[PDB]
């Protein structure tokens, strides 16, 4: 019953076949290594 | 303790060139150290070789009054 009534409804969708594979390899991530350090002295308590 | 309020960003040691920082904007030092520091250098030189100078000079002059 969701089988048949998602084909009726979802008609209208986008037909890119572009996949976020390649929008991850074509953007890929990287880690570095750094800090930030926000002092609020006012703060009660630490976070980090 | 004093209350400070402030944020900071720190790059990892190992994610930077470590001595190219030496040679870098040479120039710049340079002009920077010359200009700032020109009358403390004459300040130190000057007493030191002017009386050295004269002392040499004293000397030579003595030296040649006494020949025959």
């Amino acid at each position: 019953e969701v089988v048949e009534q998602v084909k009726k409804l979802f008609t209208k969708l986008s037909s890119d076949p572009t996949t976020t594979s390649q929008l991850v390899a074509n953007e890929p991530a990287s880690f570095t290594g750094s800090e930030v350090r926000m002092i609020d002295d006012d703060l009660p308590l630490a976070q980090f | 303790p004093v209350k400070l309020k402030a944020v900071v960003y720190a790059l990892s040691p190992f994610q930077q060139k470590i001595m190219t920082g030496l040679w870098k904007d040479l120039p710049e030092k340079i002009h920077h150290k010359v200009s700032e520091n020109w009358i403390s250098a004459t300040l130190l030189v000057t007493p030191v070789v002017g009386t050295y100078w004269y002392a040499q000079y004293f000397k030579e002059q003595e030296k040649l009054e006494h020949r025959f």
